[PDB]
C-alpha cells in the first residue's frame, strides 16, 4: 500500500557493469 | 595493472574444444575462473602427479557423483554423528547452464550447512557476487546521480 | 525441504526503504518531464527534500544488516527461464560502480595520502581525531552564544 | 529585500538555449538516479520467499514475466570480518575522510 | 597504381600515424578496442619500430615517443567495462 | 570516419597466441 | 497577530542556529571518525552510504 502498482524500467542497455580480460587462452 | 576482480568474463572456445557438456564442465570452470587454489585440483593433482542435508537436497546425478565420494574422502573432520569439509568446490545444475559452490559442512541429525564461496556458470561464464555488496551499487549509483539532479538545480 | 532458507533477514527492511526512495524518486521523474512547468520551488523541496531524506534511511538500512549483508553475498541460481533472455540475470544481480567510481578517485586523490603505509597513516588518524577534538572548541563558542 | 528573495525563490528566467539546455539537464541527469532507483526495486523481486515478497516482486512488469523465485545465498561471517578487519577497511575509511575534505571544498 | 601495401608498409604507416594526437585520441576514446587485450598488446608490439634498423625508417619522429607514452599509459591505465579507459572519462 | 582502423593482424594477437610465442620463436629457428 | 508572525521569524532563527552545528559536528564524521572506544556512537560504514552521507550533508545542511 505503498503506493499503488511497481514502476517498471528494467534495463540492459544502461552504461556498463561488466568488464573483460581472460578471453585470452 | 587493471584486476577484473568481483567476477568479469569466462575461459571460452579454448575447452569449448576440449568440450563442454557438465561433468567436464566443472574441470573447464577450473582453467576459466582462475579459481580453483587448493583441495578439489589438489585431489586432481595427486592423482595426476603419477549424505549431507544440501546433499539431500541436491542428489547427484553420473560420475560427478562418484567424485564427490572422492572429495569427502579428502576433506572431512569427524565428529559423532558429523563431517565437516575444508577447500571442496562443487556444483547444483540444468540443461543449458548450472551453479557451483566451493564450500565448507557442518552435519548434525536434524541441520546441516556448508559454508562456501557460490558460483554460477552459464555459457562460459562464472558470476560470484555479494547482497550489501550488491546494494552499494547502484545504490551509490543512483545518488551521485540524483546529485547530478541536484547540481541542476543550479535554475533561477 | 527440498532447496533451503537461503538468506534475506532484514531484506524486507532494505526493499521498504529501497522502494521509498524509488517512490520518491519516480514521482520527482514524472514530474521532472512536464517541465512544460517546474512544480513550485516550495513543492520541489517538499519532493526533493523528503526525497534525499528517504535515501538517508535508505542508506542507513543498508549498514543495519551490514555485516549479515555483505556475508550473504547470495549469487542466483534459478527457473533456466532466466536463463533465456540472458542479460537480465547479468543486469539482475550485477553489482558495480558507474562513471561514478572516477570522481571517486578524484576525491581519493584529492585528499593528501596514497602509498606510505601504516606507520605515517596510524597517524593521520591521530591527526583527524585532533581535528575533529578541536571541532569540540564549536561547543564552546556555542555557550558563548547562549 | 524580501520581494528580490522572492524573486531568485521564483525559477524565474527569460533564457533561451541558456534555460532551456539546462533544465533538459535536470530531466536526463534526475531520470538516470531515478532509473537506477528501479534497480532497487528490483532487489525486492529478488526477496521471492513470501507473498508479501511477491507483492514486492510485481515491481517489475518482467517480474510479472519472470515467474521463478530465483537467489540463495550461505555464510561468510568471516566474510564481513574480512571487510571490516582488512588494512582495506582502515584504508578505505580513508576515502571517507577524502570524499568529506572535497565536500567541504565544495 | 601500386599493388596493396605490405604488412611491413602497413605498420610503418600505421606506427607514424599515431604522431597525430587527434587521432591517437578519437582511438584512446573508442570504446570496442580496449574490451579486448588485443590493440594494447599490438602497441607494445610495435615499439619494434623503435630500434635499428627499423627506426631508420620512421620519418614522423614524435610517433616513437607517443607510442612510448601511450604504452607506459596502457600497462597501469583502468579499463571499465564497456572499454571506456578508466582514466579518460573527464575529458571528451 | 576518414580516421582508419588499426590493422587487420590485431585480431591475432591473443593472450594465447602470446603464451605460444616463446615456444614458436624457438622451434622457428631449427613473405 | 503579530505575535504569530514573529514565533515563525524565532523559530527560523533556531534553525538558523542548528545547522551551522551540524555542519561543524557532520563535518567531524564526514571526514569519518572511527572510534577505538566501544562507547562512541556515529557510524560510516559502508562504502557509497557512509561517503553519501558527505553528500547528502552537503545539499543538506
Amino acid at each position: 500500500p505503498s503506493y499503488s502498482p511497481t514502476s517498471p524500467s528494467y534495463s540492459p542497455t544502461s552504461p556498463s557493469y561488466s568488464p573483460t580480460s581472460p578471453s585470452y587462452s | 595493472m587493471n584486476v577484473t576482480p568481483l567476477d568479469e568474463l569466462q575461459w571460452k572456445s579454448p575447452e569449448w574444444i576440449q568440450v563442454f557438456g557438465l561433468r567436464t564442465e566443472n574441470v573447464l570452470d577450473y582453467f576459466a575462473e582462475s579459481p580453483f587454489f587448493d583441495k578439489t585440483s589438489n585431489n586432481q593433482v595427486i592423482k595426476m602427479q603419477r549424505d549431507p542435508a544440501r546433499r539431500q537436497i541436491l542428489f547427484k546425478y553420473p560420475m560427478y557423483m562418484q567424485l564427490e565420494e572422492e572429495l569427502m574422502k579428502l576433506d572431512g573432520t569427524e565428529y559423532v554423528l558429523s563431517s565437516v569439509r575444508e577447500p571442496d568446490f562443487w556444483v547444483i545444475r540444468k540443461q543449458r547452464r548450472t551453479n557451483n559452490s566451493g564450500v565448507g559442512s557442518a552435519k548434525g541429525p536434524e541441520i546441516i550447512p556448508l559454508q562456501d564461496y557460490y558460483i554460477i556458470g552459464a555459457n562460459i561464464y562464472q558470476s560470484p557476487t555479494i547482497f550489501k555488496i550488491v546494494q552499494s551499487r547502484l545504490m551509490s549509483t543512483s545518488y551521485h546521480l540524483n546529485s547530478t539532479l541536484e547540481s541542476l538545480y543550479d535554475l533561477i | 525441504f527440498d532447496f533451503n532458507g537461503v538468506p534475506g533477514q532484514a531484506l524486507d527492511a532494505v526493499r521498504m526503504r529501497l522502494a521509498q526512495l524509488t517512490h520518491s524518486l519516480r514521482r520527482i521523474r514524472d514530474e521532472m518531464s512536464k517541465a512544460e512547468l517546474p512544480q513550485w520551488y516550495t513543492l520541489q523541496s517538499q519532493l526533493n527534500v523528503t526525497l534525499s531524506q528517504l535515501v538517508s534511511v535508505t542508506s542507513t538500512l543498508q549498514h543495519f544488516q551490514e555485516t549479515l549483508d555483505s556475508t550473504v553475498v547470495y549469487p542466483l541460481p534459478k527457473f533456466p527461464t532466466t536463463s533465456h533472455e540472458s542479460l537480465v540475470t547479468t543486469l539482475l544481480r550485477k553489482k558495480n560502480i558507474p562513471e561514478v567510481d572516477e570522481w571517486m578517485k578524484y576525491v581519493r586523490e584529492t585528499s593528501g595520502v596514497t602509498t606510505a603505509l601504516l606507520k605515517d597513516e596510524e597517524i593521520e588518524k591521530l591527526l583527524q581525531q585532533d581535528r575533529e577534538i578541536t571541532n569540540w572548541a564549536r561547543t564552546t563558542f556555542r555557550n558563548e552564544y547562549g | 529585500n524580501e520581494n528580490g528573495e522572492t524573486d531568485d525563490n521564483i525559477e524565474t528566467v527569460m533564457t533561451q538555449e541558456q534555460f532551456v539546455k539546462r533544465r533538459r539537464d535536470m530531466l536526463e541527469h534526475i531520470n538516470l538516479a531515478m532509473n537506477e532507483s528501479s534497480l532497487a526495486l528490483e532487489f525486492v523481486s529478488l526477496l521471492l520467499s513470501s507473498v508479501k515478497e511477491s507483492t514486492g516482486m510485481s515491481s517489475m512488469s518482467p517480474f510479472l514475466r519472470k515467474v521463478v523465485k530465483p537467489s540463495s545465498l550461505n555464510s561468510d561471517k568471516i566474510p564481513y570480518v574480512a571487510p571490516t578487519k582488512k588494512e582495506y577497511i582502515e584504508l578505505d575509511i580513508l576515502n571517507k575522510g577524502w570524499k568529506l575534505q572535497s565536500l567541504n571544498e565544495s | 597504381q601500386n599493388p596493396l601495401p605490405t604488412r611491413f608498409e602497413v605498420e610503418l604507416e600505421f606506427i607514424q600515424s599515431l604522431a597525430n594526437i587527434q587521432y591517437v585520441t578519437y582511438l584512446l576514446t573508442q570504446q570496442q578496442i580496449w574490451k579486448s587485450p588485443n590493440f594494447k598488446n599490438y602497441l607494445k608490439y610495435l615499439e619494434y619500430w623503435c630500434n635499428p634498423p627499423y627506426s631508420q625508417c620512421i620519418v614522423y619522429p614524435n610517433c616513437l615517443f607517443i607510442l612510448k607514452l601511450l604504452n607506459g599509459f596502457m600497462e597501469s591505465a583502468i579499463v571499465n567495462e564497456d572499454g571506456l579507459l578508466e582514466g579518460l572519462d573527464e575529458l571528451p | 570516419s576518414l580516421y582508419p582502423p588499426p590493422p587487420p593482424y590485431v585480431k591475432f594477437f591473443t593472450q594465447s597466441n602470446l603464451e605460444k610465442l616463446p615456444k614458436y620463436k624457438e622451434k622457428k629457428a631449427a613473405e | 497577530m503579530s505575535n504569530q508572525a514573529l514565533y515563525e521569524k524565532l523559530e527560523q532563527t533556531r534553525t538558523i542556529l542548528s545547522v551551522k552545528l551540524a555542519e561543524l559536528i557532520n563535518m567531524t564524521t564526514i571526514a569519518d571518525r572511527n572510534d577505538d572506544d566501544e562507547g562512541s556512537f556515529a557510524q560510516e560504514n559502508s562504502e557509497l552510504a557512509v561517503a553519501t552521507t558527505s553528500v547528502m550533508m552537503v545539499n543538506n545542511q
